[PDB]
């Protein structure tokens, strides 16, 4: 049964690609968790910021990457593979803008990244990148958009999603959340994201242990909240 | 196109007004029009017109003649599909008219051709009709065989909700008739009720009735009320539902007075239904037997009058029932009509010794015959 | 074991992958070809005949390569498709270069050469397709050819491949008259041998497709027989069997 | 013969390419999909049931257009479906550029089957773990085909692939008639999916596309809801 | 909440009308106090905690089929009242297929008069299969 | 003197105190399967005169095949409870052992024990392990498993006609297994145990919940009418989980909310699914 | 004729199943239709049921 799990191109007798599943398991090897919530007029990503050393430059530990002035991404999994996929996505966005004039939709960013991942899955040349990408962007005529891209090459839009070690619990908490109809304001969206992360981690969430990226209809620019804004959101959440 | 619609609407209005001779004349007059139109359309129209003619209560006796003349017309025009449709509806009419023997004959003479032809829906309908008339003729094994054949053919085609509901009805009826397992009869009746409800057909209420009847036969009458207060059952709540409710209440209270009162009140809904009437009579007889045994344990020489007072029936009915139980090797005792008593005793075993002694006497009678076969050699 | 790769010689000098492809040909549907005076025909069984399968190509086993050539097919579906397309390409390249139809045999050799390549170069599985060729040219007239997954080919007058190929070839050996066989007799022989080889009885026509090749006023018409003529061929076979029953 | 289940370029001693059969098993373990051809056109329906409400139903569409008159649904792996869709669209555009006429359905099916075959003729590359059901309309006639990872394409009148495909086929041959219409086709396809659909058919849980004379169009969720109400 | 009801109040299950829950998996890293928790609750109810040390309780072990079943049943529950555990905490939770079928046959469903409560504490979550997730 | 035969549990030999205590009443809605199994292994041991009258040699082997958790093992239990013969229960995993030649030895020992304690019924449980197709074997393990299958075939229908014993087998697929085992001589009857439908599911719900406290507002039909394809094991799991949910909230009467929660919990069977196989 | 190439034990099974139909109908005789449908039950063949697999070999 499990003797077919050494080459990504080998189908198991049950029709399962085990190497892709192993990349999915490697997604959790980063040890962190990221949650994305799409509000009525904004999208928000919050990721764990684990700096287990006073010597690290906390500025460069960021897992939030700006793929394009309007499209932001949060990475989960191995850091090197995630950064490689980030540069690939940035190059794809630049190529789209150069070849078609207008800015690439987040739809196409995740679609192209998933296509590259699938090509790596079908041709046994490169090991699949065990990094999950979550892209947020204000796509005109559709509002905010949040998309998730996996090592398998399956890209999907989400009202709210999560990735990392605590993915099932965060997704369950969000599923409990997005069901009770509510005014998904920007503050409400950040509140939902932070509450998801705190509930699944049971952490008091000092402002330096998390990173928040924000895109809004009012300003369709990928913005990373400063520590003061994180503190303000946390104290608003507590009361 | 216009002519067909006008004919069908005129037939519907006439059936609403009920002029059987006029409808028959219209059907005869539209016969030349059938050749001028297509085949399936003409079959659909003839089926609709005959259904409208037959549905009304104008039991003038010309229904069978009209069906036979339609069949002879179809044979003249060699329209086999419509011909088999007329035969199937004629079998149904014969079954509904209590003319079971000719229904059986027509079904038997048609089933061969309907097996040859691939129209398996008509074959399923005819097999169900054969099972129905066999059950109405008390030939339970043959009805079960016909129903099983109908189910085997049904699990090879798309059964419409009406056909599936009829299938479940007949399966539940057959299972109820064989009084050995009532849970599956209840399940099949519930399936038929759901299927009939999905199409808002009238027979759905009958299904409900049978389900309630089933819930009484597993001596769990309370659920009958719980079945009446169900989402699908509120719509069908009526006189029949309250009839079965009070019958279930009488069964729960073990009261034959209440049982007879319920039977007398809703005589239209408890005696006009052969299945309901038969099963309720069986249940009443069993309840009478059980109560008679219950009130007979303490006494030894109680009079019939005291038992009649205890169980609240007539003296003659109690005496006849007691004689039946005594004759049928039920509770041991002998009635003394001279003074009025039913004595009870302990039925001495049989004295196995004497029976074995008789067997040994027979055995050595055989041995003596064998010795008579011997001793011929001097 | 010496069967992991197509390019590994067994210690006895046997290419086990090639033999595996040859034996795998037996899984393919029965397709038969008979040569006869002024004609040459192929017949094939439709195999998968499910009622929900629309029949829109009408030639799922018979293909027309050139103007005066046709081929049967028995093997992997994809390999058969690519082999037939490449046969058509070779024939059209020859026609473009020489402005003359390719003389049958050469075409076979051409395709066969390519098949041989897949049995020699590494990293390529042998073409698990064997196919019959019928044709006519200006050199040897009507010709019937047999191909193998190994790329070996041979001229034949009557031969079959696929399911129950041995029984069909034995029946053809028994009931073939060299020199004095016509198109009608060849069709009757094909029908009877298909009936005997196909385990299904009465040999229902829609389960069998027959394509004939005949020369008509210098036009080398290639016909695929519609169902209607196969009905009357089956009826003819049934009535001959009934007449042969008269001996009892 | 487990020793021959790894190489895509190695015949088993029984002459079976086992890896292609494993790809077909992966196909059969996919989401149920049905495709039925009526005298008015073709209908392709599929179950787009997400794992949770979080997934955006309208983000990705399973039933996709290839040309104005050709549509195509799938059963099997998801990511390979997009690659096959892109290659089918590119082949259609190439045919249009060469011949100035929209590609016939049979020709597109043949070219797509060849493309799928290209991934089964070499080691180190995996066969497309998806099966394609392609609808088209040409010459006043509906066309429905199924292309497989093996590169084999047939001309299904009515079929179902994916989970409980045997149940879908068994439901067919009963509710399917060659003289139906596009509306009856839609109803029959929805019922066939209902035979293998777990839960309520929410309008966002089912994707249906119609290949009629006017071309191929994926049904909007409003029409899907209307048809579901007409059926249930 | 999982165990005290079968010990203290077995009659509530009859009140509702359901067989007591047998398989309770306290899965987690070894050496974190799983058996310590079990001994703590056992001492809270002073019930004899017969943790399985394989010998006289091995069931799935394919060396012997039914004699091992006999030892599993008779040694515990019958002789010693109740409260069981198991060793090789992650071995059976994770011929291997036949071993799993025999495990399912061993554990499937037994008489509740005699307690063979399988409080397992497997060390890892990935060492599980859906064949055991049934209540 | 001669001591009385000391025949005991031996291998299994289900004793009168070891009956599974499951009756046909405890089974909800397996009418066709119940009828076939009763005609095969219960009717011959009681009403053999009918078989002699027709002269048909009543069957010796039946196999129940269907999705797991559909009631095959429980039906075997019910047959065991309501039998007058000597029941023997064994799974197709206890046969496969180390020390080659113990599997076939176990098979022949079981069949000899059944012959000695005639009449007897042997319920061979899950059999996909050893009944698989006898393809060309090239290893010791393959040779031994095919040896086990061959011994099973020889014991079931061989030179030594057993007579007065019955063999019952269970399988999930029935597409596998050697045609020699599926021979009409060996396994005469092949009963299918499909997933319960709207009818069978209603009977299963009524049977399982006929013991539970339930409540007036609990309408099982709302759960029967759901189009989800769930098995009898799933029905039992739903009922037990609903009862546990009611108990946890300290309630002696099962309400509809806990039923809905348990049904939603049990229905969820995707787990991960990796969302690309689908 | 209705048994095209059985095993011989399948014939005995056919007779046994015809007798079983007679028993289930509580009769002692056996009819021709009974024998034919018993043949149909005993001749139960398991096809591939996957046209994708069957169409691999053209
Ligand atoms: N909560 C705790 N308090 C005190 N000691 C503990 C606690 N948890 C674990 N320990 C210590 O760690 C060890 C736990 O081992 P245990 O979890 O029983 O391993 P296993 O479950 O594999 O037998 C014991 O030796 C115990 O002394
Ligand atoms: N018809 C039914 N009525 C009541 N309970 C059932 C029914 N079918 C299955 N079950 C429940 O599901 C379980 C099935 O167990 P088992 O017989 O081992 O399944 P299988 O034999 O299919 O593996 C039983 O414990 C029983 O409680
Ligand atoms: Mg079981």
């Amino acid at each position: 049964s499990a003797g077919f799990d050494r080459h990504i191109t080998i189908f198991s007798p049950e029709g399962r690609l085990y190497q892709v599943e192993y990349a999915f398991k490697a997604i959790n090897q980063g040890g962190l968790t990221s949650v994305a919530v799409r509000g009525k007029d904004c999208a928000v990503i919050v990721t764990q910021k684990k700096v287990p050393d006073k010597l690290l430059d906390s500025s460069t530990v960021t897992h939030l990457f700006k793929i394009t002035e309007n499209i932001g991404c949060v990475m989960t999994g191995m850091t090197a593979d995630s950064r490689s996929q980030v540069q690939r996505a940035r190059y794809e966005a630049a190529n789209w803008k150069y070849k078609y004039g207008y800015e690439i939709p987040v739809d196409m960013l995740c679609k192209r990244i998933a296509d590259i991942s699938q090509v790596y899955t079908q041709n046994a040349e490169m090991r699949p990148l065990g990094c999950c990408m979550i892209l947020i962007g204000i796509d005109e005529e559709q509002g905010p958009q949040v998309y998730k891209c996996d090592p398998a090459g399956y890209y999907c839009g989400f009202k709210a999603t999560a990735a990392g070690v605590k993915q099932t619990e965060s997704t369950s908490f969000l599923e409990k959340k997005v069901k009770k109809k509510f005014d998904w304001t920007f503050e409400q969206t950040v509140e939902t994201a932070i509450t998801c992360l705190s509930t699944v981690l049971s952490i008091d969430f000092k402002p330096s242990e998390i990173e928040v990226g924000v895109v809004t209809v009012e300003n369709p620019k990928f913005r990373i909240l400063t520590e003061a804004e994180i503190d303000a959101h946390l104290v608003a959440l507590a009361e | 196109q216009v002519k067909e619609q006008s004919i069908l609407e005129l037939g519907s209005l006439l059936a609403k007004t009920g002029q059987a001779a006029e409808l028959g004349g219209l059907l005869k007059y539209v016969r030349p029009f059938l050749n001028s139109i297509s085949k399936a359309k003409a079959a659909r129209l003839v089926r609709s017109l005959l259904d409208l003619f037959l549905d009304m209560e104008a039991a003038t006796g010309q229904e069978v003649e009209l069906c036979l003349e339609c069949i002879e017309w179809a044979k003249s025009e060699k329209r086999t599909f419509l011909r088999q449709a007329l035969e199937a509806r004629l079998v149904s009419l014969y079954f509904d008219t209590k003319r079971y023997q000719e229904a059986l004959h027509l079904g038997s003479q048609l089933l061969r051709e309907l097996k040859k032809m691939d129209d398996k829906a008509l074959l399923v309908e005819v097999q169900l009709l054969e099972s129905k008339t066999y059950h109405a003729l008390s030939n339970l094994p043959k009805a079960r065989a016909a129903l099983t054949s109908a189910r085997t053919t049904a699990n090879a085609i798309y059964c419409p909700p009406k056909l599936q509901a009829t299938l479940d009805m007949q399966s539940g009826i057959i299972h109820a008739a064989e009084e050995k397992d009532w849970k599956t009869a209840y399940s099949y009746f519930y399936e038929a009720f759901e299927g009939y409800d999905s199409i808002d057909s009238p027979k759905a209420i009958t299904s409900l009735k049978y389900m309630l009847l089933c819930k009484i036969m597993l001596n769990t009458p309370e659920d009958v009320q719980a079945l009446v207060s169900g989402k699908l059952a509120l719509r069908y709540a009526g006189r029949q539902t309250e009839a079965l409710k009070c019958v279930a209440q009488a069964s729960k209270n073990r009261s034959l007075a209440d049982f007879e009162k319920a039977l007398t009140d809703y005589r239209a809904e408890l005696r006009d239904d052969p299945i309901i009437s038969t099963h309720l009579a069986k249940l009443y007889d069993n309840l009478l037997e059980q109560n008679l045994i219950r009130v007979i344990e303490p006494f030894s020489r109680v009079q019939i009058e005291h038992i009649s007072s205890l169980i609240k029936l007539s003296k003659a009915d109690v005496e006849r029932k007691l004689s039946q139980m005594i004759l049928d090797k039920k509770f041991h005792g002998i009635l003394d009509q001279g003074e009025g008593v039913l004595i009870i005793f302990d039925e001495p075993p049989v004295d196995k010794t004497y029976e074995a002694a008789l067997e040994t006497i027979q055995n050595m009678s055989k041995v003596v015959d064998s010795l008579y076969n011997k001793a011929k050699k001097l | 074991r010496y069967d992991s790769r197509t390019t590994i010689f067994s210690p006895e000098g046997r290419l086990y992958q090639v033999e595996y492809a040859m034996e795998a040909i037996g899984h393919a549907g029965t397709c038969l070809g008979i040569l006869a005076n002024d004609g040459v025909l192929l017949a094939a069984e439709r195999r998968n005949i499910h009622k929900l399968l629309d029949e829109v190509f009408f030639s799922e086993k018979i293909y027309k390569l050139n103007e005066d050539m046709a081929c049967s097919v028995a093997g992997i579906t994809s390999d058969a498709n690519v082999l037939t397309n490449e046969l058509r390409l070779i024939a059209q390249r020859y026609l473009l270069q020489y402005q003359e139809p390719i003389p049958c045999e050469q075409l076979v050799t051409a395709l066969c050469d390519i098949k041989q390549a897949y049995t020699q170069f590494g990293g390529k599985r042998p073409f698990g397709v064997s196919l019959l060729y019928i044709g006519w040219d200006k050199h040897y007239g009507f010709q019937l050819y047999q191909s193998d997954p190994s790329g070996n080919y041979g001229g034949w007058k009557a031969t079959c491949i696929g399911n129950n190929s041995a029984a069909a070839v034995s029946m053809l050996k028994q009931d073939y008259k060299e020199g004095e066989m016509t198109l009608k007799s060849a069709l009757a022989l094909a029908i009877k041998v298909l009936n005997k080889t196909m385990d299904v009885s009465k040999l229902s026509a829609e389960k069998v497709e027959i394509a004939t090749l005949t020369r008509e006023n210098g036009k080398t018409v290639i016909r695929v027989l519609k169902q209607k003529e196969v009905e009357q061929l089956i009826k003819k076979h049934e009535e001959e069997e009934a007449k042969a029953e008269r001996e009892k | 013969e487990r020793g021959y289940s790894f190489s895509l370029t190695t015949f088993s001693p029984s002459g079976k390419l086992v890896q292609i059969e494993y790809a077909l098993a992966a196909v059969a373990g996919g989401a149920p999909s049905v495709g039925i051809k009526a005298a008015n056109g073709v209908v392709l329906a599929t179950e787009k049931k997400q794992k949770s409400i979080l997934y955006d139903e309208r983000s990705v569409h399973k039933v996709e257009p290839i040309t104005k008159h050709i549509g195509l649904v799938y059963s099997g792996m998801g990511p390979d479906y997009r690659v096959l869709v892109h290659r089918a669209r590119k082949l259609a555009q190439q045919y249009y550029l060469v011949y100035q006429e929209p590609i016939p359905t049979a020709q597109l099916v043949q070219r797509v089957a060849s493309v799928m075959q290209e991934y089964t003729q070499s080691g180190g590359v995996r066969p497309f773990g998806v099966s394609l059901l392609i609808c088209g309309w040409n010459e006043g006639r509906p066309y429905l085909f199924q292309s497989d990872p093996s590169g084999a394409y047939f001309a299904w009148k009515a079929t179902a692939m994916g989970k409980n495909y045997v149940n879908g086929k068994t439901f067919l041959e009963k509710r399917y008639n060659e003289d139906l219409e596009l509306e009856d086709a839609i109803h029959t396809a929805i019922l066939t999916l209902k035979e293998s659909f777990e839960g309520q058919m929410t309008e966002d849980n089912i994707e249906v596309g119609i290949c009629n004379e006017a071309g191929f169009r994926r049904l909007t969720p409003t029409e899907v809801k209307d048809y579901l109400a007409a059926i249930a | 909440e999982v165990i005290e009801l079968p010990l203290t109040n077995p009659e509530l299950f009859q009140r509702v009308g359901i067989i007591p829950p047998k398989g309770c998996l306290l899965y987690g890293p070894p050496g974190t106090g799983k058996t310590l928790l079990a001994r703590a609750v056992a001492s809270q109810l002073d019930c004899n905690f017969l943790k399985v040390v394989s010998s006289s309780i091995v069931d799935k072990y394919i060396g012997e089929s039914a004699r091992l079943i006999r030892e599993m049943f008779n040694y515990a529950r019958d002789h010693q009242p109740c409260i069981i555990f198991m060793d090789e905490i992650d071995a059976i939770g994770g011929e291997i297929q036949r071993t799993l079928m025999e495990l399912l046959n061993q554990m499937d469903g037994f008489d509740t008069l005699h307690r063979v409560k399988m409080i397992m504490a497997t060390n890892r979550p990935d060492t599980l299969d859906p064949a055991l997730l049934r209540p | 003197d001669v001591l009385p035969p000391e025949a005991d549990s031996s291998i299994m030999m289900l004793t009168s105190d070891q009956k599974p205590d499951v009756m046909y009443a405890d089974i909800g809605g397996m009418d066709i399967q119940k009828q076939e199994v009763r005609e095969a292994v219960e009717l011959p041991l009681t009403h053999f005169e009918l078989y002699k009258q027709i002269g048909i040699d009543p069957p010796r082997g039946v196999l129940m095949y269907g999705p797991p958790g559909c009631g095959k093992t429980m039906l075997a239990k019910a047959v065991a409870h309501h039998t007058t013969a000597a029941f023997i229960r064994v799974v197709g995993s206890e046969f496969v052992q180390k020390y080659l030649g113990e599997g076939p030895r176990m098979v022949r020992d079981v069949f000899r024990l059944a012959k000695e304690n005639a009449p007897a019924i042997i319920f061979i449980d899950e059999i996909d392990a050893i009944a698989t197709k006898r393809f060309d074997a090239q290893t010791g393990a393959d040779r031994e498993v095919q040896r086990i299958l061959l011994e099973l075939l020889n014991q079931m229908d061989g030179f030594d006609q057993n007579v007065n014993v019955k063999v019952i087998m269970a399988t999930n697929r029935a597409d596998t297994l050697d045609p020699a085992l599926l021979r009409p001589g060996r396994l005469d009857r092949k009963i299918e145990f499909p997933l319960p439908d709207r009818r069978q599911k209603r009977l299963i719900f009524s049977t399982i919940t006929s013991k539970m406290n339930l409540s007036e507002e609990v309408d099982l039909e709302d759960y029967v009418a759901r189009p989800d394809k769930i098995s009898g094991a799933d029905i039992n799991s739903i009922c037990q989980e609903s009862g546990m949910l009611a108990v946890r909230e300290n309630r002696y009467i099962v309400l509809a909310k806990d039923f809905e929660k348990a049904y939603k919990t049990v229905i969820k069977k995707d787990e991960q699914e990796h969302e690309f196989y689908k | 004729e209705l048994m095209p190439g059985a095993s011989g034990a399948e014939v005995k099974g056919v007779c046994t199943e015809a007798g079983m139909y007679a028993l289930r109908e509580r009769r002692v005789h056996v009819t021709q239709e009974d024998f034919e449908m018993a043949v149909a039950k005993v001749m139960q063949k398991d096809s591939e049921k996957n046209m994708s697999i069957k169409k691999l070999w053209k």
